[PDB]
RNA sequence: UAACGGGGCUAAGUAGUAAACCGAAGCUGCGGCAAUACUAGUAUUGGGUAGGGGAGCGUUCUGUAAGCGGUUGAAGGUGU
RNA sequence: ACUCCGAAUACCAGUAAGUACUAUCCGGGAGACACACGGCGGGUGCUAACGUCCGUCGUGGAGAGGGAAACAACCCAGAC
RNA sequence: GGGGAGUGAAAUAGAACCUGAAACCGUGUACGUACAAGCAGUAGGAGCAGGCUGUCCUGUGACUGCGUACCUUUUGUAU
C-alpha cells in the first residue's frame, strides 16, 4: 500500500515505514504529523483518486529530525569581466518517518 | 612590520586543489589550470542545478507518455483529461506510477479518458 | 580594563586599500578607470 | 525519491519482426527508430539501451513517395580528392537493398556510443527471411 | 578634390518660450523672432529685435486679428 | 552532399478551423538569506563593467600577557 | 533649400484621479567623453557595405535563461 | 653506495644531515580504458572494489544530457 501526498511544494509518493526528508515545517521533534492533502491511495488493485484530494485521505508520521543538507556552492564567473561571486547554501528539511496510510 | 605569505599563501592553493581531486593532468595538479577548472566546475553546477529540473522532467513527461499510449492514449490528451477530472498529481509522481504500479496508471487513464 | 576599551561607534574606520582582488570592489584598476593621463601613477592634472 | 533507472542488466529487449514492404521509408524508419531507443517503454532511461530487437524483412520492397525513387541520393566521401560518390534509392535498392531503410534508420538514431549500440539491434534483410527464428520475432505492424 | 560649402551660423533658439495660458511676470520674453511674425497685442511690449515681452502679469494669449488675420500676442488680465 | 541543422517527409509542405500539450533562470508553489521602508511582522527590492557606498575574514607586529596553553608534544607539514 | 493648405505625433502650460520616494537644491567621491547592432526618420554612398554621419527608441556594452542549427547587438524574457 | 652492529631520546637526526611543502619522477593496490571524436568538467548513472550494516560511507566511473580555458584589451574574443 502506497499513498501519494503533497508537502513543501512537492509530491511524495510513500509506503508505511517509509523514512523522507521534506522541506522543513513548523513541528517540534518527535511530533506526530498529519498530511491532509493526499491525491492518491492504493492498495493492491483498489486505487482512490483525489479529484483532488481523497476524502478521508491522512497520512500520519513522526518527525525524526530537522536538519541542514550537505552544502552547495554558487560559483558566479563572468569571464573577462572582473566578476566573481561565491555563496554557500544548505538547504534546511524535515526527516519524517510514514506511520500510518488512511484511505 | 614585515608579513611573509607562505603559510596562508599555500592554505589557499590546496583548497583550490583538493577540489580539483579527480581532474586530468594539470587540472588536479596545477594551480593555475585547477582554480580555472574548479571555477568552471562551479559554473556547470550552477546552471546544471537549473537544468537538472528541465531534463528530469523531460525524462517524466517521456515515460508518461509511453505508459499512456500502451494504456490507447497521448500524454497530451492524458494531462488533459486529468486536468478535466482534477487529478493533480505531478508528472514525477505519474511517471513513477506507470513503472512501478501499470495498474494504477491505467486506471489513471480511464479517468482520463472518461473527462476528455 | 585595558583589554575592555573599544573606540566609539563610528571613532575608527578602516582605510581603503587598493589593488587586493575582485571582492574589495576596489581590484585591478583601483578606481582609477581604464587607461588615460589620470591612470598612470603621477598623472594628476594640475587644478 | 530518485526516478527509475532502467538496469543494462535487467532491462527486458523483445524481439519483433517487421515487414517493410510497400511501407514509407522514412514513416517506417522513425517507428522502429524509437522502438530501438525504446521510447514506447516506460522504463526509457536515456543512458540505457531498453530498445527492442528489430528484424525487418523485405526491405527491398519499402516504398518512397513522388520522384524519390530516381531523385533521393546518397552520398559518400572517400575523402580522396574528389571523392564524393553519388548513388540514388533505385540503384541502392538493386546493390545493397538494406542499405536504404538502415541508413533511414541510423539518422534518427543518437550519435555516440550508445545510439551505435541501439542500431546494432536492427536486423535487416531484403529477403521475406531470416535467421532468428530461435529468437521467436513477434510480429509488429510497424 | 573638395567642398566650396562647409558653413554655418550658430541656431540663434527662436520661438515661442511662453505659449498661451502661460503665466508671466512683467518682462518675461514670450516671443523671440526675426520681424513681427507675431504682433504685439495688449500687454505685450516689442524690442529692437522684435522679441515680445510680457508688459503686465497675467496670462499669454495668441490671436488672429485685424483685417491682415495677423497673430497678436496679448497678456490676458489673469 | 553542403541553399530543410540531419534523418527523412507528398504531408512531417502551404492556408485554415477546433480542442490539446511541450516549452525559460518569466509567473506560481514550498523552504531559506539579504537590502530598504514602514508598523519581530508586513511591503517592496536583491543581473551587472567603470565606479560610488556599506560590512567583514585572515596575516605580522604592540599592549592586554611574568596572563593563558605547551616535551603528558608549540609552530610548521599532511590527512579527516 | 516652393507653399493657397496641412495632420498624426512631439513639446509647452494648466486642471484633475490614482500609482510611484519622484523632482529639485547644497555638499563628498567618481567613472566616462573609441561605442556596436537592430527598428523607425534622414544626409552621404549605388535608398551598396557587418559602410559613414545625425535624430529617436531598443538591446549589447555592463545581461545570464528559452528560441533563431551554431549566432554580443534579432524574438521571448531580466538570474538573491 | 649500501646492509648489519654499535652510538643517540631520535639515524626517513648519518654529515647529499632540523622541519622537510609544491612542481616534478617512481613502486604498489582498486577501479576504468584498445568502434572511439573536441576546454576534459558538470547533472545524472550502471557496474566493480573497499569499508561499515544497503532509500549508507569511500574510491573508480561504462553510458546519457549539457558544455569552445583564464587574463588583458575591446563595439565585439573559443578566438
Amino acid at each position: 500500500m502506497y499513498a501519494v501526498f503533497q508537502s513543501g511544494g512537492k509530491q511524495h509518493r510513500v509506503s508505511e515505514g517509509q523514512t523522507l526528508r521534506l522541506e522543513k515545517l513548523d513541528v517540534e521533534t518527535g511530533a506526530t504529523v498529519e498530511f491532509d492533502k493526499v491525491l492518491l491511495v492504493a492498495n493492491g488493485e483498489d486505487i482512490k483518486v483525489g479529484a483532488p484530494l481523497v476524502e478521508g485521505g491522512k497520512i500520519v508520521a513522526e518527525v525524526v529530525q530537522h536538519g541542514r543538507g550537505d552544502k552547495v556552492k554558487i560559483v558566479k564567473f563572468r569571464r573577462r569581466k572582473h566578476s566573481r561571486k561565491q555563496q554557500g547554501h544548505r538547504q534546511w528539511f524535515t526527516e519524517v518517518k510514514i506511520t500510518g496510510i488512511n484511505a | 612590520p614585515r608579513v611573509k605569505r607562505g603559510v596562508q599563501a599555500r592554505a589557499r592553493h590546496k583548497k583550490v586543489l583538493k577540489q580539483a581531486k579527480g581532474y586530468y593532468g594539470a587540472r588536479s595538479r596545477v594551480y593555475r589550470v585547477a582554480f580555472q577548472a574548479v571555477t568552471k566546475a562551479g559554473q556547470y553546477a550552477y546552471r546544471d542545478r537549473r537544468a537538472k529540473k528541465r531534463q528530469f522532467r523531460q525524462l517524466w513527461i517521456a515515460r508518461i507518455n509511453a505508459a499512456s499510449r500502451q494504456n490507447g492514449l497521448s500524454y497530451s490528451r492524458f494531462i488533459n483529461g486529468l486536468k478535466k477530472a482534477s487529478i493533480e498529481i505531478d508528472r514525477k509522481i505519474l511517471a513513477d506510477i506507470a513503472v512501478f504500479d501499470k495498474a494504477a496508471f491505467a486506471v489513471l487513464v480511464e479517468k482520463a479518458k472518461a473527462a476528455l | 580594563r585595558l583589554n575592555t576599551l573599544a573606540p566609539a561607534a563610528g571613532a575608527k574606520t578602516s582605510a581603503k586599500r587598493v589593488g587586493r582582488g575582485i571582492g574589495s570592489g576596489l581590484g585591478k584598476t583601483g578606481g582609477r578607470g581604464h587607461k588615460g593621463q589620470k591612470s598612470r601613477s603621477g598623472g594628476s592634472v594640475r587644478p | 525519491m530518485k526516478t527509475f533507472v532502467a538496469k543494462p542488466e535487467t532491462v527486458k529487449r523483445d524481439w519483433y519482426v517487421v515487414d517493410a514492404e510497400g511501407k514509407t521509408l522514412g514513416r517506417l524508419a522513425s517507428e522502429i527508430a524509437s522502438r530501438l531507443r525504446g521510447k514506447h517503454k516506460a522504463e526509457y532511461t536515456p543512458h540505457v539501451d531498453a530498445g527492442d530487437y528489430i528484424i525487418v524483412i523485405n526491405a527491398e520492397k519499402v516504398a518512397v513517395t513522388g520522384n524519390k525513387a530516381k531523385d533521393k541520393v546518397y552520398y559518400r566521401h572517400s575523402e580522396f580528392p574528389g571523392g564524393l560518390k553519388s548513388i540514388t534509392f533505385e540503384k541502392l535498392i538493386d546493390r545493397k537493398p538494406e542499405m536504404v531503410l538502415e541508413l533511414a534508420v541510423k539518422g534518427m538514431l543518437p550519435r555516440g556510443p550508445l545510439g551505435r549500440a541501439m542500431y546494432r539491434k536492427l536486423k535487416v534483410y531484403a529477403g521475406a527471411e531470416h535467421n532468428h527464428v530461435a529468437q521467436q520475432p513477434q510480429v509488429l505492424d510497424i | 578634390g573638395s567642398t566650396r560649402n562647409g558653413r554655418d551660423s550658430e541656431s540663434k533658439r527662436l520661438g515661442v518660450k511662453r505659449f498661451g495660458g502661460e503665466s508671466v511676470l512683467a518682462g518675461n520674453i514670450i516671443v523671440r523672432q526675426r520681424g513681427t511674425k507675431f504682433h504685439a497685442g495688449n500687454n505685450v511690449g516689442i524690442g529692437k529685435d522684435h522679441t515680445l515681452f510680457a508688459l503686465t502679469e497675467g496670462k499669454v494669449k495668441f490671436e488672429v486679428k485685424g483685417p491682415k488675420n495677423r497673430k497678436f500676442v496679448s497678456i490676458e488680465a489673469e
